């Protein structure tokens, strides 16, 4: 897995791959790793994948009632601290590795949050197995004052980063985007790189080919 | 008709506390015991009450430590209670800190003890009145306990029924029994003396006559029955 | 030692054209014995199907609570639950276990009786949902089955079709495990109604 | 209809608590206590009813310490009066404990006052039968306190409780107005010392016994304690000589 | 305190009877009159609602017959949300015991559960006792075709025939008069029908004003069929069986 | 990592490297170690990062609500709910911490805790992994009584030998000024602090 | 008649007397206050009375500083307002740390209201005899003032007044608004909206005020205070013109 | 803190009457007027905006409450009762439903779950009733659009339309006579204006007055754009302007 956040002048994108992964098998090789907390607060997501989406949708959930209590837009400040006190709680048996990106009122935000607790504020970030190919790329062609689709070119590449070059990531690049005055943009499967070729052979097999003891159809309705 | 005497919560308009107040009744109704002390010792005298003439006189004495011991006036299972508390109170002192628990910190524990009876919803005030006499690193000491969480250190009093006989005896004696030092043979005489300022008919059995003594190098002690017999 | 691997067992589950399969072997064994050639692993809940793979007396826990828990729906919500609503309340079941889970790989088929779409999903013993459109595999012959999978299958297959393919994909697979087979279930699944097929296969 | 003075925490139709005001009057049947807020500490006495020969003196210690820098005084109820120093000493060690400091007079009156207060929240508790005068110094110099069975409390000039406590406070609106510049430590108690006897008039029938303490940043370090020997006698011997 | 304010729920009067629950019962003859009759061939269940407007929603409307189960139904007199928190309990009881044995829960069971929690508000607790009678339709393999009804006081028994809420004296006389063993489910249809619109305070009766349902088999399966009537149902036997 | 706090004639001054670590691989090297729990009291943090952040974060909390109650702190106080956090936690937390601050009536002030939870008031404090190394230049070069001059630079030398032998310093010196001026914050990059 | 007098629950005409007599405790302390909103700040004005020689005047205080940003002003006896300033103190830390951003006035307020509510739901609990006023420069919303009471109501309000003497200020402040067009006082300088309270709380009150009368609170840009005596008599001297 | 207060308050009367559900039926009854309708393609909830001074902000507070983006609610009766009672009704919305499914809940299940938190309170041990009364209007995929009406014993039902408060009885006629099955949501927007104009004394503009709706979806309301399945929520509370312009009318 591979997750990046760059700032940009006005807002925040962070960037995810596609892979799931179970040892050394691929078991979804279309894994969607942002994460929703907010509409304008997203989240990518590196670890336990059952710990990375538990943990998102239930500071998710709180987040939408304190925003409706309060009647004000959720904060990435927030989402952030509930986050990293659950986790602190945990003392890191919940195996999640966040990036935390949005807009708010009150600007736009980038954090990485571990899973013991701890959290990070930086202009790029990234985290997994890809973390390492990921930050070679960002420390040679982040500057700061990116335009929009300079920080999504950057935080794109930066996957692909770790995509060719870790083994643990592999297959599309997942990118949203949350600029200051707008909707947030969610690009699923923004990049594509990694089609399958076309097979040597159809395996249709001739009906009749597999054999059969007993037939009966079954009772769906009472 | 009285609205303001149903629980402890209810303060009355005057400013008063009924159920405490009907508590102190059951003091009153008790049977009487006397205190008193010189600078060496401290003697507990007792009337014992029985119900027939088939019963035996009711214990009016407890033990609280080696040092210090209380009389009971009133609802005696409550005397039980608090005399129990102030055993554990005075043990806990020796075991924690090796240390005799001074009387006067009794007094303090015995006081707040009861206060928590008379503000609590369900609760009910202590029925019982205590003397409380012990010898601590400060000297003799003797002090009157009342349910309403009152305590005080006095050289003399007595609690009970007809108690005010003894309680003006020891105000005219108070010049001759506070010098008693080395003498408690002497310093009970007084003591039994007094309480019989508060004999209406019967006189001091040796079954009905119970008596303490504490002080310095003398470890309380409960005289009943033959051994109270030289005092009678 | 592994409870993931102590009863054996496997589960396949598929998506064609306007149809979904879903397979399992019929094995229940203790280790090295086999003690059971009649122990499935697809159950139902009106129009969801529901695999299980993992510890046996897990897989039947599992079974009872998820038909409880679709019953008290049914009664409050008047409809019979849908594929991705169970799919969801498969995952926050687990999860409620998180810190000792139950050990099982689940695999949810059907089809959205309004929408019509197929669907398939798959979870790890704590609720991560795997969402894939293709295939979903389960069990001691997971390695096998992907194998075996990401060859055979092509999209939207016919349901005659999907049925060869999808017993092709069990059948052999669990023949490359030790711990698999003894039998094996198929069940095609259309809107209009399901059909059952029990597979011949080597009993060894 | 009627009734409204039966529970502790009803609402009269006037907006009152009669319960808190039947508590009230315990502390006006109480004996007077006062404090005087001299330049640098405050003083504190109070009346001690002597009922009769048999009691011991000066053996019925009535002012409290609370830590090492606080000194309490009440009228009324005396155990509502411990039970309520208790939870003060409970509660300046705790602050202490936390915060290293020993607890200022400020932090330390409100402490008292949430739990006054507190008592005339519910039906299952009544409201505390004293007013209370406490107070000493801390890092903000001297204060002085008074508090009342509702949990209000102000800080005091000087304060006065109980039965004598109208004398006392004709006594000590009188210090307030000749010395606007300040009461030393020294003198502070011998005028406490009168204002007691002055206030002793409404009980004259029982005989009295005087208690005095000071935390004064001079003549104690900023800590709380008694006029004991020498210095007590020369400001009862100042005061039998005010009253002729 | 507050014992003042306690009402005691949970009381004898001097005739050995329990006032809450009693009041509670006189409550639910105020409710609209629900009719259990059970036949050889199925059971059925009509109630008429005490809510009635031309704008009340009758499609999406429910407050007298409930499903406890696929084999279990329910007609309710009293509070509908006091009916309601019993019911869900009931659900959860018969899913848990079908958990725990793999068979569906026969009826008197599932019956004696509910009944028990209403009595135990009569005995401990202070609070008020459900103000619910429920009709219970329902079939297990044990004792087949049932019916049984529960009020507040923790009471059950079982009818071939029974009814619940108003007119319940005048409903069971009627129902007694014309009731035989060898009743089919069109002839309980009707007598149930028959029982409504004679007892009814309203003018008449009419689809809107009704609830209905029929537990049977099919003809085909052997098996139990819950049909709970929609409004075009209801109108048709209402014309069918000439009340028009 | 390499933190220090140095107390001097206008008040106190607050030092670290930027740099967090997870084994060789440097997570963040541009980290704030320098931590405002009040106006006028800040500490340094070094441990773990997690333990660190959350004792911070319920320090500030709680001089939040002091505050808000009896007026302003002392550095002392601030001190003492760090100890209190640490000592009764001990077993569950790897931190160490130097607390700093400036009072009116008492100048600047430092105490450290360490891994024990025991607190100790210093003229000046060391502590991070990097801070072995520099014991011996500090216990010859301090001075009390400083002027901000030198005591930015007795920091700037020493924090820049700590980064230079400790592999887990580096990045940015980061400094934090607390006099009754106010706070200043300071920062010195590789480039200057290496050629020293 | 009834116990439905002593206890939070129905009269048979739907009313809960304890909270309209709580209503009624308010004002047992003859004590008035407005609260006005600037373009960049928000005042609240409070009468200070002090009655006994014996009083230290500076001890005597309704207006509590309750977070950085939030102050609160109460109208009712001190045991209850203490009460309150020290739940919304603590109410108002903890938001911070749960949620990394100061509590905002308004939300303080709703929170307060949520507990004055309880009190008239749950018979064991009496409600408090005060009426709560918060003030703040709220950093998404501007100037605010947000009043609770103890039915468990609360409202934003533009400009407000609390006390007996509650509706001659409130009428005063309506015509002021209803010339004005604006739903605040148009000056930037928060010692000109001071003086603008304090005008009209003399002219409806129909009273003068020495420095010793007053108590201040202002709400800027993160910051609420409350003025001295001497803040006070420099405002009082600049509106004797 | 000792609540010794563990017994009903609300007890059956020999009559059998629930004493405190009928006199909170009474504090609704003195409540101001709110009303829903339901079109095809939609539902209307209206109620009037009572300011309690000039002084006021009516815009700080809302009677009409989004529940789920797809529910909304607005009362008659005590006001601190429903605020409360939103809260919970929001979080149940949750913890009993979105935290279990992924969805949020069917319109009669939030109710449900409503309604059983009002039954609560006329049982428990030392608490009066709530002082409200509810209508909760709401669409869910399988059961289209709905409107329900709640009642402080804990009761519900589902309405064509209705009234709650002053001019219940009133209200409730006129809706009869202008109520078809046909309505689409911008003729029942109408009605709702009318009968509203009828039990409001002083102003009547869209300052005085709040309309909300459960409509279409509104993917401007939505935040973000790239799930095809996420639409937006169907709950819209309308503008003094929206109001306002339908006036002309
Ligand atoms: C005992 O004290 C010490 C501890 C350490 C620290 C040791 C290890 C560091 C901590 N971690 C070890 C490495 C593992 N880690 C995980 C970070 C992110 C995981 C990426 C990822 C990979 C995957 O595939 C494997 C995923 O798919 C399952 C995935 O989910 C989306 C995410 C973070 C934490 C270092 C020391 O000095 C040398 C030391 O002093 C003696
Ligand atoms: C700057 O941030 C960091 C902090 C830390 C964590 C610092 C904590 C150090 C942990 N310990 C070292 C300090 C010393 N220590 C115990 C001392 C060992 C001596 C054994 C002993 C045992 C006893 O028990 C009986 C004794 O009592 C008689 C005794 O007498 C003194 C000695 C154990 C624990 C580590 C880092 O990476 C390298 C790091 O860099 C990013």
């Amino acid at each position: 897995t591979t997750i990046v956040g760059v700032k940009f002048n006005n807002g925040v994108v962070i960037a995810a791959d596609t892979r799931s992964t179970q040892g050394p098998i691929v078991a979804d090789k279309n894994c969607a790793k942002l994460h929703r907390i907010s509409p304008k607060i997203w989240c990518a997501g590196a670890g336990t994948a059952a710990d990375t989406e538990a943990v998102t949708q239930l500071i998710g959930s709180n987040i939408e009632l304190h925003s409706l209590y309060t009647s004000r837009e959720p904060r990435v400040v927030s989402a952030l601290q509930m986050l990293k006190q659950h986790l602190f709680k945990y003392q890191g048996h919940i195996g999640a590795y966040l990036i935390v990106a949005g807009v708010d009122p009150t600007g736009s935000h980038l954090f990485s949050i571990h899973a013991h607790g701890s959290t990070d504020v930086g202009y790029y970030l990234s985290l997994g197995s890809g973390s390492l190919a990921a930050m070679a790329v960002l420390e040679s062609h982040w500057k700061q004052d990116l335009t929009k689709e300079e920080a999504i070119k950057l935080a794109s590449d930066a996957i692909q980063a770790g995509i060719w070059n870790d083994l643990g990531s592999g297959s599309n690049v997942d990118v949203c985007v949350m600029e200051i005055g707008k909707d947030a943009e969610y690009l699923r499967n923004y990049l594509t790189p990694n089609v399958r070729e076309e097979k040597q052979k159809s395996y249709k097999f001739p009906r009749g080919t597999t054999a059969v003891l007993k037939e009966s159809i079954v009772n769906i309705c009472d | 008709r009285n609205n303001y005497d149903g629980d402890t919560v209810t303060f009355s308009p005057t400013g008063r506390l009924f159920q405490v107040e009907y508590a102190l009744e059951a003091i009153k109704q008790g049977s009487v015991t006397v205190g008193l002390r010189s600078n060496t010792h401290a003697v507990l005298v007792a009337l014992k009450r029985n119900a027939d003439e088939l019963s035996s006189y009711q214990k009016k004495i407890i033990k609280c430590d080696e040092h210090m011991g209380l009389s009971l006036a009133g609802l005696a299972p409550d005397a039980r209670v608090l005399s129990n508390y102030l055993r554990q109170q005075c043990n806990y002192s020796s075991l924690v800190f090796n240390r005799k628990l001074a009387v006067e910190r009794a007094g303090h524990l015995l006081c707040d003890k009861a206060q928590k009876n008379t503000q609590s919803y369900g609760g009910r005030p202590y029925g019982v009145g205590l003397l409380i006499i012990g010898y601590d690193k400060s000297g003799a000491h003797l002090l009157e306990f009342q349910p309403s969480g009152n305590v005080t250190e006095l050289y003399g009093t007595a609690i009970g029924a007809r108690s005010q006989g003894a309680k003006t005896y020891l105000e005219r004696t108070l010049d001759t029994f506070i010098k008693i030092d080395g003498n408690p043979d002497e310093l009970i005489k007084a003591g039994v003396e007094a309480i019989s300022q508060s004999l209406r008919d019967e006189s001091l059995t040796v079954d009905n006559l119970s008596i303490a003594i504490v002080g310095k190098d003398t470890p309380f002690t409960i005289y009943d029955g033959e051994a109270v017999a030289k005092y009678i | 030692s592994d409870p993931s691997s102590i009863n054996g067992g496997i589960v396949v589950a598929m998506t064609g054209k306007d149809c979904v399969a879903i397979a399992c072997d019929l094995r229940l064994g203790s280790q090295s014995l086999g003690v059971s050639n009649k122990f499935e692993k697809i159950f139902h809940y009106g129009h969801v199907f529901l695999g299980i793979t993992g510890l046996a007396t897990d897989v039947t826990t599992l079974n009872e609570m998820f038909r409880y828990k679709t019953n008290l729906y049914k009664l409050k919500e008047e409809r019979a639950i849908e594929p991705e609503t169970f799919t969801q309340l498969v995952s926050s079941s687990l999860y409620e276990r998180r810190f000792g889970p139950y050990f099982v790989g689940p695999v949810v088929a059907g089809i959205n009786s309004k929408s019509g779409k197929p669907f398939i999903a798959g979870f790890d013993l704590i609720g991560c949902i795997d969402e894939a459109k293709d295939f979903i595999v389960s069990g001691t012959a997971s390695d096998q089955l992907f194998g075996m999978c990401e060859s055979l299958y092509e999209p939207n297959l016919e349901p005659e079709d999907l049925f060869e393919t999808i017993s092709q994909a069990l059948l052999n697979a669990a023949d490359r495990d030790a711990l698999s087979g003894w039998g094996a279930v198929v069940y095609i699944i259309k809107k209009d109604e399901v059909v059952k097929r029990y597979l011949k296969m080597r009993q060894d | 209809g009627t009734g409204y003075d039966l529970s502790n925490s009803v609402f009269s139709p006037d907006g009152r608590n009669f319960q808190v005001e039947y508590a009230v009057k315990a502390v006006e049947n109480g004996t007077t206590s006062i404090g005087i807020k001299c330049n640098d500490g405050v003083v504190f006495a109070v009346e001690k009813l002597i009922t009769s020969k048999l009691l011991v003196p000066q053996k019925n210690v009535k002012i409290q310490v609370v830590d090492r820098h606080i000194g309490c005084v009440y009228s009324g109820l005396i155990p509502d009066g411990r039970h309520l120093v208790n939870r003060g000493r409970e509660e300046a060690a705790s602050f202490k404990k936390l915060y290293k400091t020993p607890i200022p007079i400020p932090a330390f009156a409100d402490r008292l006052g949430q739990y006054v207060q507190a008592h005339t929240l519910y039906n299952s508790v009544r409201p505390f039968g004293v007013s209370t005068i406490f107070g000493g110094v801390d890092k903000n110099g001297a204060h002085l306190y008074m508090l009342e069975p509702s949990g209000s409390y102000w800080g005091y000039k000087g304060a006065a409780t109980g039965k004598g406590r109208q004398s006392a406070k004709a006594e000590l609106e009188k210090l307030v107005d000749h010395h606007p510049e300040g009461l030393s430590a020294r003198e502070a108690v011998k005028q406490a010392a009168k204002i007691i006897y002055l206030a002793h008039e409404d009980n004259k029938e029982k005989d009295f016994e005087l208690e005095i303490s000071w935390c004064s940043l001079s003549e104690t370090n900023g800590l709380h304690k008694f006029v004991k020997g020498d210095l007590l006698q020369e400001a009862i011997d100042f005061a039998q000589k005010e009253i002729n | 305190g507050s014992r003042r304010y306690d009402s005691r729920t949970t009381i004898f009067s001097p005739e050995g009877r329990l006032y809450q629950v009693e009041y509670a019962l006189e409550s639910i003859s105020h409710a609209g009159t629900a009719i259990g009759i059970m036949a050889s061939d199925g059971i059925v269940l009509a109630a008429e609602r005490k809510v009635t407007s031309t704008l009340l929603e009758q499609d999406t409307s429910t407050e007298k017959l409930y499903k406890l189960n696929d084999k279990i139904a329910v007609a309710v007199a009293g509070l509908t949300a006091d009916a309601e928190i019993l019911i869900n309990t009931a659900r959860i009881h018969a899913q848990n015991y079908l958990k725990t044995y793999n068979e569906d829960i026969p009826v008197e069971i599932l019956v004696r559960r509910l009944s028990d929690i209403k009595q135990g508000y009569t005995q401990h607790g202070g609070l008020r006792p459900f103000g619910v009678s429920f009709i219970y339709a329902g079939y297990d393999d044990r004792y087949g075709y049932q019916l049984y009804t529960s009020n507040p006081s923790g009471n059950y028994t079982g009818w071939k025939a029974i009814s619940v809420g108003a007119n319940t004296s005048a409903a069971q006389t009627l129902l007694q008069m014309d009731y035989k063993d060898d009743m089919k489910v069109d002839d309980a249809i009707e007598l149930a029908l028959k029982t409504l619109s004679k007892t009814t305070d309203s003018s008449a009766l009419t689809y809107d004003r009704l609830e209905f349902a029929t537990i049977r088999k099919g003809a085909n399966d052997g098996e139990v069929y819950q049909k709970i009537f929609k409004p075009q149902e209801i109108k048709d036997i209402l014309v069918k069986t000439g009340i028009t | 990592t390499s933190i220090m706090a140095v107390t001097f004639k206008d008040g106190v001054i607050l030092g670290a490297d930027s740099r967090t670590t997870t084994g060789a691989y440097i997570a963040n090297r541009v980290t704030d170690k320098l931590t405002r729990v009040h106006d006028k009291i800040w500490c340094c943090r070094s441990g773990s990062a997690a333990d660190t952040q959350a004792i911070a974060d319920i320090v500030q909390y709680h001089l939040e609500l002091y505050t808000s109650q009896y007026g302003t702190p002392s550095t002392e106080t601030a001190a003492s709910v760090f100890k209190e956090l640490c000592y009764e936690n001990k077993d569950n937390l790897t931190a160490g911490i130097i607390v700093a601050g400036y009072d009116d009536k008492n100048k600047g002030e430092v105490y450290t805790i360490p891994l024990g939870g025991s607190v100790h008031k210093l003229p000046y404090a060391i502590a991070g992994s990097g801070s072995t190394f520099i014991y011996g230049y500090c216990d010859k070069n301090f001075r009390e009584n400083m002027s901000k001059e030198e005591t930015v630079d007795f920091i700037k030398h020493s924090l820049s030998q700590a980064i230079k032998w400790d592999g887990s310093s580096g990045g940015v010196i980061r400094m934090v000024v607390l006099t009754a001026a106010g706070v200043e914050r300071l920062i010195f990059y590789p480039d200057e602090y290496e050629q020293l | 008649a009834g116990y439905d007098r002593h206890i939070t629950i129905f009269s048979p005409e739907g009313r809960l007397y304890q909270v309209e007599y709580a209503f009624k405790a308010t004002n047992q302390t003859n004590i008035n206050s407005l609260a006005v909103r600037g373009k960049d700040c928000t005042v609240v004005i409070s009468q200070k009375k002090v009655p006994d020689k014996l009083l230290d005047p500076t001890t005597v205080s309704y207006i509590f500083c309750i977070s950085r940003t939030i102050g609160m002003v109460v109208n009712g006896p001190i045991p209850d307002a203490r009460n309150a300033a020290l739940r919304a103190k603590a109410e108002a830390a903890e938001f911070r740390y749960k949620y990394g951003y100061d509590m905002p006035c308004d939300v303080l307020a709703k929170r307060m209201a949520n507990l004055s509510q309880i009190y008239t739901q749950r018979a064991y609990m009496r409600p408090l005899g005060v009426i709560l006023t918060f003030v703040s420069v709220d950093e998404e919303l501007g100037p605010s003032i947000y009043k609770t009471d103890p039915a468990g109501y609360y409202v934003g309000y533009k400009a407000t007044a609390t006390g007996p003497k509650q509706q001659e200020i409130t009428t005063n402040l309506e015509n002021h608004f209803k010339k004005s067009k604006i739903d605040h006082i148009n000056e930037e300088s928060w010692e000109k909206v001071v003086e603008f309270a304090i005008t009209h709380m003399i002219d409806a009150l129909g009273t003068e005020f020495s420095k010793n009368d007053l108590e201040v609170g202002v709400a800027t840009k993160d910051k609420f205070f409350t003025l001295s005596a001497e803040n006070i008599e420099e405002r009082l001297v600049a509106i004797a013109e | 803190m000792t609540d010794r207060y563990s017994f009903s308050l609300t007890t059956f009367s020999p009559s059998g009457k629930l004493g405190q559900i009928d006199y909170a039926l009474t504090a609704v009854k003195q409540g101001v007027t709110s009303l829903g309708i339901k079109a095809t393609n939609g539902v209307v909830i209206a109620t009037e905006k009572k300011s309690s001074s000039p002084l006021a902000m009516s815009e700080t507070l809302s009677k009409v409450s989004l529940l789920t983006p797809d529910i909304g609610a607005v009362y008659s009766g005590m006001g601190p009762d429903y605020r409360v009672l939103v809260d919970k009704s929001r979080k149940v919305a949750h913890t009993s439903y979105k935290r279990i499914y992924g969805e949020y809940p069917p319109t009669k299940l939030l109710v449900s779950e409503v309604a059983k938190i009002m039954q609560e309170a006329t049982q428990s041990g030392g608490v009066r009733p709530f002082g409200v009364s509810l209508l909760i209007a709401g669409h869910d995929e399988f059961n289209g659009f709905s409107l329900y009406q709640v009642d402080p014993s804990g009761s519900y039902f589902p309405w064509k339309a209705t009234a709650i408060g002053k001019g219940s009885v009133a209200a409730k006629t006129f809706l009869e006579k202008r109520w078809n099955d046909e309505l689409e949501l911008e003729d029942a927007i109408h009605i709702a204006l009318l009968t509203l104009k009828e039990s409001v004394e002083g102003e009547f503009n869209g300052d005085t007055i709040e309309l909300a709706i459960i409509g279409d979806e509104n993917p401007d309301l939505l935040g973000y754009t790239g799930i095809p399945t996420d639409k937006g929520p169907r709950f819209r509370k309308l503008t003094s302007q929206e109001i306002n312009d339908r006036l002309e009318a």
